[PDB]
């Protein structure tokens, strides 16, 4: 997943 | 059983926050795995798979089925002390637990400091621009 | 920083409850000693040196300078599980701590059941006296 | 000490  | 502010330290509480989490059986990032890793579910209108570590406050979205929550946490927040905790909750001593809750309190504060800073800088850009524009005209 | 319900487990909270405790330096039952022994100060206008074990709820008054709070606690409430705890608060595990808080919860309920019993018997005495008097 | 009155 990934950072906002 | 336990005070609200502390509940996030309990795996079962964290799991229970996952309400309409899309990734269920067959996926690597299930509620159980997300919760083992420290995450809480805090969906928005805008990003409905949003998850946040209860301890270091790192938020992650864009979850994919084969994502290992633990490895994603290590990647995006390598310094989070929750990742260091090896014992179960009930095996911690009160001293250990109080030391952890202090580091969490300090993480919350660092996060809010970092946000305030960013908002302030955005406002300072706008004001500066407005004044440049006025001096230019 | 713990919730109010749990503060009495902390020695320094217990010590703090001693406000106008008469036995100070030189005495065996000082606030520090009372607190180490598990006691909290619960004065009345009526009974102003009243103290209570936070864990087993035994109340004791008529304190005297040479009274060792620990020996008094053993005497009047021999089975109080706080007396068994030998480790410092912070050396307990959460499991141990939670086990203790459950035993305390049971102690509270037992005490309230015992008070309600005594209140019911007192009311029954008055009723009995009132009937005897109206029969005579 | 002694019990309550
Ligand atoms: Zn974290
Ligand atoms: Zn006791």
């Amino acid at each position: 997943a990934r950072t906002k | 059983t336990l005070p609200p502010a502390w509940q996030p330290f309990l795996k079962d509480h964290r799991i229970s926050t996952f309400k309409n989490w899309p990734f269920l059986e067959g996926c690597a990032c299930t509620p159980e795995r997300m919760a083992e890793a420290g995450f809480i579910h805090c969906p928005t209108e805008n990003e409905p798979d949003l998850a946040q570590c209860f301890f270091c406050f790192k938020e992650l979205e864009g979850w994919e089925p084969d994502d290992d929550p633990i490895e994603e946490h290590k990647k995006h927040s390598s310094g989070c002390a929750f990742l260091s905790v090896k014992k179960q909750f009930e095996e911690l001593t009160l001293g250990e637990f109080l030391k952890l809750d202090r580091e969490r309190a300090k993480n919350k504060i660092a996060k809010e400091t970092n946000n305030k800073k960013k908002e302030f800088e955005e406002t300072a850009k706008k004001v500066r621009r407005a004044i440049e524009q006025l001096a230019a005209m």
